C-alpha cells in the first residue's frame, strides 16, 4: 500500500488551513505540504497559497519574510495549537487527506540523531537552504530565499520535532502593485532530510 | 489547357511588411506570404513552394519559412533588436513539384521590423554631481542627471523615470525629464538660506518610464545615486 | 514490481526521438525523460542531447530558447503527432523501454486538481522554474533557465495533460565557437509535481 | 523490505570515516552519503562534517576546493584503499549501517550506458552541477559550488564505477576567522543519476 | 460600587519609547504598552483593549499590536531603516467589552527607533585617483579615498575600513580614516627618489569597520580599486 | 662498513625550480625533490624523510610535501597568483628512521612560480569619453580607452581586445591596442563633414586577448561602454 508513504495536507483544501501572520484573526493561507518516505530520507514538498487580502498584499512590498512553523509530538502527530498549520496531516486518499489514525507517522519526522535538539557543536547540521519563485502578473519569476530549520526548539515538553520553513524576498521592486496584486503563490520547494526511525 | 509550367508564381505585392517583438519565443508567427496561382487550382503549379533566397544581415539564422504555407516564424535563435533593428528578406515563390531550375520567377522583398522590449536598465553617464545653492533661489534647474539607456532612442523603454530614495522629504527639489536628451533635470522649489552652512545630501533611483521586461525584472537591484548638493 | 513505477524514454536511444526545432525535417535531438512515482508526487528527470547539426549550432549563439512540449490523452498515453517527442513513453526493461501496453500511465500525469486547465485565478500554480547547465568545451558550466509549465492548454479534445519544458540561456558570450561546437547536451533537470490519481 | 533500497554511511558515525585531504595522516572528516533507489534513478544525498583541525581551518580561507572521490568494483562494492571514504557502505538498520553482505549493490551504481567510460563524444553527459551552503558563525549562508562527475576514470582494472564530488567556494571574505572557526559542515546536496541494472 | 463605564483607561506615561533592529524577523517583540485599570480587577473595564490609532508614516503596515496584551511586534513586512529611521505611533487603551464609541479616552504616543544593521556595502565616490610624489617627502597625506555608505552616518556600519590588496608590500603608504567625512586618507611613510621614473601602482579594498550583516555577507565580492600613483 | 649515521643526505642541486598553474585543484603535482643517498641502498639512511622547513610567505598553507617521495602537491587552499606571484620553500632531506635531532643536514631552496590564468575581467579606468571630429580628418587616433586588468601585466590575459557592439557599421573607426600601456586607441578612417551637426554615438565591449578562464566564463556579462563622439 503506497498511500501510507505520504503525509500531506491535501491538494487544494477548500478553506485556508494555515495561519502565517499573527495579525490574522483566523486562517489566512493554504499551506500545501507533502512528506514522502523515500528510503532513509523524507522528500518534503511545500508551498503556500494566499487567501486573505492582508496576506496577498505582501506582493506589493519589496522586503518580505514569513514563516510556517510546525511542531510534532513524540508520535509525530502535529501540534495544531502551536503550529502555523491548524489542520493535522494525514495519508493519501486520491487527491485528499485520509480520515483515520496515523500509522508510523513518527518515521516521517526529522531524525534527532542527524538533527539534534540544543547542541551548539552540531547546530550547523540543522539548516537547509533553497530557492522558490513567485510568478508576477507579467510572468516575471522573482526568487525567494527559503530557510528550512529542523529540530531547533521545543516550546514545551510535548514538542519532539520541529520544522521551520521561512520564505523571504529582498527585491529591487515590488513584484506587484496594489491593483495588479491578486494572490501570493510560491513555486513548490523540495528538500530532503534524514528521517526518524519508524 | 493543362497545368503546364507556363508562367511564374504570382505575388500580391513586391513589398511585404511584417513585425515581431524582441526576445520572442521560438515558433512565434512573424508573418505570412500571401501569394496566389494564376493557373488552375489543385494543380502542381498551385502547390506553391516558397523559399527564402537571402537575408541581408545573413549571419544569425533567425527566421524560418514554412515552405508549404509561407508562414514566417522565429527560430530558437532569440532576437535581439539592439544589434539588428530590422531585417530584409528576399523570398521567391516556385511552382511545380519542387524542382530547382535556373528559370526566373517572381521574387519579393520582405521588411521585418523588430519591436523593442525594455530589456536594458538605464545607467548614469555621470558619477559625481554637486551644485551650489543660494538664498532667494527657487525654480532653479541647476543640475541634470546624465543617463544612458539602450532601448530604442525615443521610446518609453528609454525615457528615464526618477524617484527620490532618501534626502528630500521637505520638498526642496523635483525631477523633470528631458526627452530630446534623456536628462534628469532636477529643480529647486524650496529656498535655502545659504548662510546656514548646511547639507542637503540625497540619493535617487533611475528607471525607465515603461516597466522593465520580465527577463530583467527580478534582476534589477537599483543602487541609489548619492547626489551631494552644498548650499 | 518496481519497473512499472517509471515512465521514460530509454537510456541513450540509437536514433533521435524528439523534434525540437520546427525547421527540422525529422527528429533532431534525443530527449531523455524519466517519470518516477514517488508517493503522491512524480519526480521528473529531463535533459536533451543534440543530434542534428542545426540543433548543435545553437551553442554558437548567446541567446537561445527551445521547448519540448508534451501532450497526453485521457489515459496518459503520449500524443506523438502533437508532441515534440515522437516516440511514446514506456516502462523499464533494464536500460531500455519496455514493449507492451501501459498500465496506470494516467497516474504519472500532472494533477488537474493541483494544476487546472484555464483557470485565471489559479494560473500561478502551473509554473515550475529551475536551472540546468551546459558544459562547454573548456569545461565551463553555463547556466540554463528552465521553465516547466503544467496543464496550460489543450490543442484539441484529445489532450488531457500538458508538460511544456522550456530551456533558455541569455549569456554574455557564446558558449562555443563554430569549430569547437560539438554537441548541445544539457545537464539533467529534476522537478516534482503532484500526480494524478491512478 | 525497504531497508535494502538505501546504501549509506550511517547517521553521524562516531569517528571520521573519510580522508579528504592528502596531508592528513588518518581520517579527517565524516562523509555522509545516502543512495536511494527511486525507480530507474538513484537519489544521492551527500555532505561532509569536519573533524580534524586542519580540515576545519579551511573556513578561514576564501578560496577552497576539496574532493570526495569514490571508486566501486564490478559488484558495486566500495574500493576503500583508493577512495576518500575508508569505510564501505551498507544498508539501513535504523540510524546505522547494517552489518551483513550487500545485496544488489551494483544497481546503486551510475549507469555505464548513460555515463560511459572514456568516450570523448559523450563526455558532457558525465557532469552534474549544484550548490550547497555553509552556515557561518553569524548564521550567514555561503554558497558552495558542487561538481559531481560520474564514471570519469578507472585507476585500475578493479574500478568499474566512479563518483567524484567536488566542493569549492571562491568568496569575497573568509567565512570565519581563526577564533570563530569551529567546524566545516556543508549543507546537504541531493542529485540524481540513472542507475545501473541490478 | 460596580464596574461601570465611569472613567478612562490609565496609562503609566504619555510617551513610550521602544526600539527594534532593522531587518528583524516577523513577530519580533518590539515593545509592550504597560497600562493599568483604576477600576476593580477581573472586570470588564479591566479587560483593556488596546488599539493602534495612527502611524505617522502610515503607508507600510510594519507593526502589529496584540490588542489583548499590548505587545507590539513586527509583521511580515520587513523593516528597512534607511527609508524610515523611526516611527511614531498613537495608540489608545479602551475599557468595556470592545464597544467602539466616540467617547474620549486616554491615548498615548509611542516612539520606536529602528536600530541599524550593516546592510550596505561602501562604494567609492571617486573612480580615478593619482598623486605626484617627490623625494624627501614623508608623512604626506596627499590623497583621500572618497567613499559612500548608507548605514546611519556616524555609526560603525558606516566607517570605512581599508586594506591593501596588492602593490604596497614595502610599506610605502598607510591608510587612516577620517570619521567626520568618511575619508580614506592614505599617507606616505617611505620616501621615493622622484628621479627614478618608477611606478607605485596599487589597489585597495573598501569595507566598513563593523562586519557586514548576514544578509549581505556571501554577496560581498570586492573589486580592488586600482590607485595609480606616479612618482 | 655499516649504514651508520655518518653523512648528510645528498641533493642534486641547491636550487629547485617548479611551476604550477593558478587555481589548480587539490593534490595537483607541482614538482619533485630529486635527492639521493651516498650510503648503501635499501638502508635506513636511504629512507629519505623530506621535510618542509620554511615558506617565506608562510601564512597560507598552500603546498604539501610527500615526506616519503618528495613530491610537492597543492592542497585544498586554492592558489591565487594575484596576491602571491611566486613562493620560496626551504626544505631539508633527513636520513635515519625519522629521528629529529639538531644535527645539521643538507637543505635546499625551492622556487615555485605561479602561472597566471585569465581570472579577471578587464574594466575601464575611464567612464565618460568624447572627442571632436572635423572634416578632412582621417587616420586620427584622438581618443584612447583606459582599461585595467589584474592578470599579470604583459601577458595575453591582460591585453585588451575590443569589438564594436553598436554604432559603427559604416566603418568610421577602428581599435588598435597599445601593449606598453594597455590602451584602446580608437582611430578615424572615414571622414565626417563637421558642418553636418551629426552624432556618431557608439558603444564597445572590452575583453582580454586570451579567452577567459572557465571559472569566470558564464559570469562575464559585458555592458557596452557608451562612447559619444560629437563631430
Amino acid at each position: 500500500d503506497d498511500n501510507i508513504n505520504t503525509l500531506w495536507t491535501g491538494v487544494n483544501p477548500t478553506t485556508a488551513n494555515c495561519q502565517i501572520m499573527a495579525s490574522s484573526e483566523s486562517n489566512d493561507c493554504k499551506l500545501i505540504l507533502t512528506l514522502v518516505k523515500t528510503g532513509a530520507l523524507v522528500t518534503a514538498f511545500v508551498y503556500v497559497i494566499g487567501v486573505s487580502n492582508d496576506f496577498n498584499m505582501l506582493t506589493t512590498h519589496k522586503n518580505i519574510n514569513f514563516t510556517a512553523e510546525l511542531f510534532f509530538d513524540s508520535t509525530g502527530n502535529l501540534l495544531t495549537s502551536l503550529s502555523s498549520l491548524k489542520t493535522p496531516l494525514n495519508h493519501k486518499s486520491g487527491q485528499n487527506m485520509a480520515t483515520g489514525a496515523l500509522t508510523n507517522a513518527k518515521g516521517f519526522m526529522p531524525s534527532t540523531t542527524a538533527y539534534p535538539f540544543n547542541v551548539n557543536s552540531r547546530e550547523k547540521e540543522n539548516y537547509i537552504y533553497g530557492t522558490c519563485y513567485y510568478t508576477a502578473s507579467d510572468h516575471t519569476a522573482f526568487p525567494i530565499d527559503i530557510s528550512v530549520m529542523l529540530n531547533q526548539r521545543a516550546l514545551n515538553n510535548e514538542t519532539s520535532y520541529c520544522i521551520r520553513v521561512t520564505w523571504s524576498w529582498n527585491t529591487g521592486v515590488a513584484p506587484e502593485v496594489q491593483t495588479s496584486a491578486t494572490t501570493l503563490v510560491t513555486s513548490p520547494f523540495t528538500f530532503y532530510y534524514i528521517r526518524e526511525d519508524d | 489547357v493543362l497545368d503546364i509550367n507556363d508562367n511564374e508564381p504570382v505575388f500580391t505585392q513586391d513589398v511585404f511588411v511584417g513585425s515581431v517583438e524582441e526576445l520572442s519565443a521560438a515558433h512565434t508567427l512573424v508573418m505570412k506570404i500571401n501569394a496566389t496561382d494564376a493557373d488552375e487550382p489543385n494543380t502542381l503549379n498551385s502547390k506553391i513552394s516558397y523559399r527564402i533566397v537571402s537575408l541581408e544581415p545573413a549571419y544569425p539564422p533567425v527566421f524560418y519559412l514554412n515552405k508549404d504555407t509561407g508562414e514566417i516564424y522565429t527560430t530558437s535563435v532569440t532576437l535581439d533588436r539592439e544589434e539588428h533593428s530590422s531585417y530584409t528578406l528576399t523570398v521567391e515563390a516556385r511552382d511545380g513539384n519542387g524542382e530547382v531550375t535556373d528559370k526566373p520567377v517572381k521574387q519579393a522583398q520582405v521588411q521585418i521590423r523588430i519591436l523593442d522590449v525594455n530589456d536594458n536598465i538605464p545607467v548614469v553617464e555621470n558619477k559625481v554631481l554637486e551644485g551650489m545653492v543660494e538664498e532667494n533661489q527657487v525654480n532653479v534647474e541647476v543640475t541634470r542627471i546624465k543617463v544612458f539607456d539602450a532601448d530604442e532612442i525615443g521610446s518609453d523603454n528609454w525615457l528615464a523615470n526618477f524617484t527620490f530614495a532618501s534626502g528630500n522629504e521637505g520638498g526642496y527639489f523635483h525631477i523633470e525629464t528631458d526627452a530630446q536628451t534623456n536628462e534628469g533635470i532636477v529643480t529647486l522649489i524650496k529656498e535655502v538660506d545659504y548662510e546656514e552652512m548646511k547639507n542637503l545630501d540625497f540619493s535617487v533611483i533611475v528607471a525607465n518610464k515603461a516597466a522593465f521586461h520580465k527577463s530583467i525584472r527580478s534582476k534589477y537591484k537599483p543602487t541609489p545615486i548619492p547626489i551631494k548638493v552644498k548650499v
